[PDB]
C-alpha cells in the first residue's frame, strides 16, 4: 500500500505539520512539495452505530471510535504532545489517500478530511534492537484523533459522506 | 393569493332550464376550485307560488320524482 | 333561535352492487356527500396546494415528498378513540394515508394519494322503551 | 445565486433562489377599500405563467398581497 | 481536466442542498482525441451532466374508509 | 476462494454501489458486467440462539450478530459513511458467492439477500507501507450490516432459508 | 425469554393498543399479525396473602400488588397516561406468553387475562445516553396494573386459575 | 438511547435556556439549531395513583411523581436555581424525544410539553476524577419538574395524552 | 472530569485553605498558583423545594441539602475539624469549575461562590489495602457545607443565580 499524507493545523499552535518532511525532521526520506504534511505509515478508524437485538434498527447515534494514523518520530510529534497533554483541538486533518494510477502519477483519490479533532493518545514506541525480523523500522508514533466533524471524499469519482455533531441531518 | 372556501349564492332557484344550467356550471366550478357554491331554493322551487304552505306538503319525496 | 340539523348537499348516494367492496365503497361514497367532509378536505386542497407552491425549485426527494406530508398532515391527525372535545375539532382527520409514486418517462412528477378519514357525528337512534318489572 | 454558492443554476425557486423580494408597494384608497397597487402590472396565474413557460417567457408572479 | 472537473462534480443520488450547488454537475466524460495531418490539436468532447430540480405533480385524492 | 459482490441499494441514497466497479473507483481492477457491485473480498456472520443450560431447548428468539464483508476504498464508501452516521436503512443487499463450475464458467451458487439493513460499524485500516508481508493489500473497509430480514438461497440446489423479524412462523 | 404481547381495551378509549405495533408506533421493528399488541419486554406480579405467626392458616383474603410490564414509547403510551390519570378501568388485558415450540414456530403456552383494571403507576424513564453499557436500550415505560379479576390460563395444558373480586369462592 | 431536547420558558426569566446550546455553554458540543434547548441525558417520570387494596378501583386521584432530565453544567443552569430557590413557576418546558428513522434523519416521535411547572429539586453532582470507569462523564446536573399540566403528544401516530389539575374530565 | 478548586475562609482561623496544596500538605501532587485552594475530587449538592401533591406549587421555602465535596488528607483537615466540631461559620467558599477550553487552557467556566457556611459532617475515610481495585485511591475526606447563601455564576456566559436567607426575594 502507498503512504499517505496528514496536515494538522491546531488552534493555537498554528500549521503543527509546517515542516514534517524537511531534512531537520527525519533525515533523507524526505519528500519536496510535501513540506507541510506528515509521511502516514499504517492507519485504522472505526465508527460504530449501537443497535439494538431482535430488530434491525439502529437504538442511538453513531460513536466515533478515533483514528489511528503512524507516523516516525519528526519535527511534528513534539508539537502533536500539547495537543495531547492540554486538550488543545486540532482546526483540521487532511488525511490524503494516495495510489498509483494508470499514467504513472500518484493522485490522491481518497481524503478524509476533519474539523476540530482532539488527540485521544498517542503510542509512541520503538521495536526491539536485538530483533533482526525488526531492523527496516525505526519507530511508531502512533497518534490518535477524536473530531467533532468528519468528511470523506472520493476525488476521482466525486462522491462525499460527511458527518457532523455541530449540524445532524435535521 | 388568499384562497376561496365558498361561494354564497344571494339567489332564489327555480327548477327550470335557465336555473339547472347555472348550477351545471356551479358544481363544475366548485370541483375545480375546491369551493361549494351555496344557495337558496325558491318557494317556486317546491311548486307552491306561496311560502308559508309548505308544512301542508303531506308528501314531498312523489314531488320531486316529477317530469 | 334555529338550528341546522344535517347539510347533506345536492348529490345522492348511488346505490352500489351487494358484493364485498360494493358495500364498502357505498358507505365511502356516502361520506362525500354530506359536506361538513368537504370542508376538511377543501382546507385539505387549500393548504396543500400553498404548501407545495412555495417549494417549486428545491431540492427534493420523493422520500422528502413522503416526509412534507406525512410530517404534516400529522398535527391534524388524532388517531384516538375518543379525544376530548377539543382535539376532536383542532384536529378534525382521523388518519391519513400518503403514497407517493413516480412518473415514468418524464421523470419528477409525483402521483401521491392522500387518503384523510374523519371523525363521525351523533345522527339518530331508537331507544325501544318498554318495562321489566323487577330489574 | 452567485454569491451564494458560485454558480447559477437556483435562478427558478420562490424559496430555492428565484424570489424577488423587497418590492416597492403603494397602499391606496379603492373604492371603499384599502388595496396595494400590485409591484408587476398583471397578476400572472399558474396557467398563464404555464403557458408563457411553455412558449419561451421568463414570467414574474406576484405574491399577491405582499412586497 | 478530469482532475479539474471533478471537483464539480457528485456522483451522488441524495447528496446534502449544499453539495448540490456548490457541484452543480452529476457526471462529466471527456474523450481527447487527436488531429491528423498537423499533429498537437486535440478535439475533446466534455459531456456534463446536471442535477434535476421540482416542477409538477400530480395529488390525485381519494378515501380509502378503512387504511 | 473466489470473491464475491454486493449491491447495496439505500432509502434516501438510490443503488449505492452504482458504479462501485467502475475504472474511476478501483483502477484496473473493475470487472465489466459487475458495474453496479462492489468487489467483495473477506466475509464473516454469525446468528447466536440463546439456549438454557441444563437442556436443550432454545431459551429465547434468535439474534442476528453482524455482516463483514470487505472491499476495497471505491466510490460507494463515502456513500457507505452517510447510511452509517445518519442510521439510513438499506432496502436490500444481495450478496453473491461465486465459484468455478466444471464447464468453466463463473456462476453463483448461493446467494443471501438481506432487507432494511442499517450498518451497524465500518473498520477502515490500511496495513503497514514498511511491511513487505502486507504489500499486495491496498486497503480494508469492512462494512457491517444489523438487519430485519436476510434470506439465504442457494441457487444450483434450490433450496431457500429466511429469517425476518416482521414475520416471525406464526 | 422471549417477548410476549398485550392487549389493551379501555372503558371509553375503544382498544388502546390498536395499532401499537405500526410501522408509525416504533419504526422497523414492529412485527405483522400483532398489530393491535404491544411488545412487553419484562414482567413482574406479585400475589400476596396476609397470613398470622405461629400458624400457617391465611388470615385475610389475598392482596394483589399491580403487574409491571415494559414497552417502549409508541402510540398506545399517550392513551396510556389518559387511564392513569383519569381512573379509566380497562376492559380487558391479555398478556400472551410466547415459547418456541419443538416444530419451530412461536406459540403461546400460557395467557393472563384480566378484567377491569384500573393503571396504578406508569415509570417512563430512559437511561443515560453517554453510558456504553447501556446503549441497546431506547426506552422504558413500565405500566403497572391493579386489576379485579385476573385468570390465568395454561394453553398446551388446559389448566386455568381464577381469580375474582366480584365473585370470591362461596 | 438519542438524547432528548428540553425547552424551559419561566414566568419571570423568560426563555431560560435561550443560548443553553451555544458554545459559550457547553464548549464544542453544542447543536447549531438547537440553540435554545438543553441537551437531556437521561429521564425518568412516575405518575401514581393510589388504588385501595382488595378491589381494583382507583381510591383517589392521581399523584405526580416528578421529571428527573439529566443536563451537564451550563447557561441555564443558575437560571433554574433561581426557579427553584424562589418557587418561581416555569410557563413551559418542552421535551422532544428524538430517533433516528428509517431514511436516516432524526424526528421527534414524541414530545411531553409541560404547563405551570415549578422545580423539585435539582441533584448536582460530578464523579470521582481518580476514577476511570467515569472518565467520559463531565457533570450531572438533574432538575425535577413538578408541574400542574402536562401533555404528552406522539408525534408520528398522532395520539395525544392529556393531564391537568386545572381541568379535571368533568 | 476535571477536579475543581476551593478556597475556605473562616471566621476564626483567617484563610483555612492557606497551603493545603504546598509539598508539605499532599507530597507532590501540588500544583503552582493553586497554593490557597483545596483540590476537590467528588461533588454532590442538592436543593430541595417542598411540594404539594395533587397541585404544582410550592408549599413552602427551599431547603438546602448539603455540600459534598471530597479532598485528600492534607494541611486543611485538621483545619477543617475545627470549624465542624466548633460550629465555626465560613466566611467564604468558593468552588471553581474547571473544564479544558478550545485553546487547550484550563479556565473556570463555572464558580459557586457561598456565604457563612458551616460544616455539617466530615466523612474521613481509607479504602481497603488488601483490595487492589481501589489501590490507585489515597484517602477520602467528605467535608460538607450547610451555607446561608450560595451564588452560582457561569463565567463564560455571565449568568448568575444567588440564593440567600438573608435576602429572600421581597
Amino acid at each position: 500500500p502507498t503512504p499517505c499524507y496528514i496536515s494538522i493545523e491546531g488552534q493555537t499552535q498554528g500549521l503543527i505539520t509546517a515542516g514534517a518532511c524537511t531534512a531537520d525532521s527525519i533525515g533523507d526520506s524526505f519528500v519536496e512539495g510535501h513540506e507541510d504534511e506528515m509521511l502516514v505509515q499504517q492507519f485504522d478508524h472505526v465508527v460504530t452505530v449501537p443497535t439494538d437485538p431482535q430488530s434491525g434498527q439502529p437504538s442511538g447515534q453513531r460513536v466515533h471510535k478515533p483514528f489511528k494514523f503512524t507516523v516516525a518520530l519528526n519535527k511534528a510529534v513534539p508539537l502533536l504532545y500539547n495537543a495531547l497533554s492540554s486538550g488543545e483541538k486540532l482546526k483540521t486533518v487532511e488525511l490524503k489517500w494516495y495510489r498509483t494510477s494508470i499514467e504513472g502519477k500518484q493522485e490522491n483519490f481518497f481524503t478524509t478530511k476533519l474539523e476540530n479533532a482532539s488527540i485521544v493518545d498517542i503510542h509512541c514506541e520503538m521495536p526491539h534492537c536485538q530483533d533482526p525480523a525488526k531492523s527496516d523500522f525505526t519507530q511508531n508514533v502512533t497518534v490518535s484523533l477524536s473530531y467533532r466533524k468528519i468528511t470523506w471524499d472520493h476525488v476521482n469519482a466525486g462522491t462525499s459522506g460527511s458527518d457532523d455533531w455541530r449540524k445532524p441531518i435535521e | 393569493g388568499e384562497p376561496v372556501g365558498a361561494i354564497i349564492g344571494n339567489y332564489a332557484f327555480t327548477p327550470s332550464t335557465p336555473d339547472m344550467k347555472l348550477l351545471q356550471y356551479m358544481g363544475a366550478l366548485g370541483a375545480m376550485a375546491h369551493a361549494p357554491f351555496i344557495s337558496s331554493v325558491g318557494p317556486e322551487f317546491f311548486g307552491i307560488d306561496s311560502f308559508e304552505e309548505l308544512p301542508n306538503i303531506k308528501d314531498l319525496k312523489s314531488t320531486f320524482e316529477s317530469p | 333561535n334555529a338550528a341546522f340539523f344535517s347539510a347533506n348537499s345536492i348529490q345522492k348516494p348511488k346505490v352500489f352492487p351487494n358484493t364485498k367492496e360494493g358495500k364498502e365503497a357505498e358507505t365511502n361514497y356516502k361520506l362525500g356527500t354530506q359536506l361538513p367532509y368537504m370542508m376538511i378536505i377543501n382546507r385539505l386542497a387549500h393548504y396543500v396546494k400553498v404548501l407545495q407552491r412555495e417549494q417549486i425549485g428545491a431540492w427534493k426527494e420523493r422520500q422528502d415528498l413522503e416526509r412534507e406530508l406525512n410530517s404534516w398532515i400529522k398535527q391534524y391527525v388524532a388517531d384516538q378513540e375518543n379525544p376530548p372535545a377539543d382535539v376532536r375539532s383542532r384536529r378534525p382527520l382521523r388518519a391519513a394515508r400518503i403514497e407517493v409514486m413516480d412518473v415514468e418517462g418524464n421523470p419528477g412528477w409525483y402521483q401521491v394519494s392522500l387518503s384523510v378519514r374523519p371523525h363521525f357525528k351523533y345522527m339518530g337512534a331508537n331507544f325501544e322503551l318498554s318495562l321489566v318489572g323487577r330489574l | 445565486s452567485f454569491a451564494k454558492y458560485r454558480w447559477c443554476p437556483n435562478i427558478i425557486g420562490p424559496q430555492s433562489g428565484g424570489a424577488v423580494e423587497d418590492l416597492p408597494v403603494h397602499v391606496f384608497e379603492s373604492m371603499g377599500a384599502l388595496q396595494s397597487k400590485i409591484p408587476t402590472e398583471v397578476l400572472i396565474t399558474d396557467r398563464k405563467e404555464f403557458e408563457l413557460a411553455e412558449e419561451g417567457f421568463i414570467a414574474l408572479t406576484m405574491r399577491k398581497g405582499s412586497d
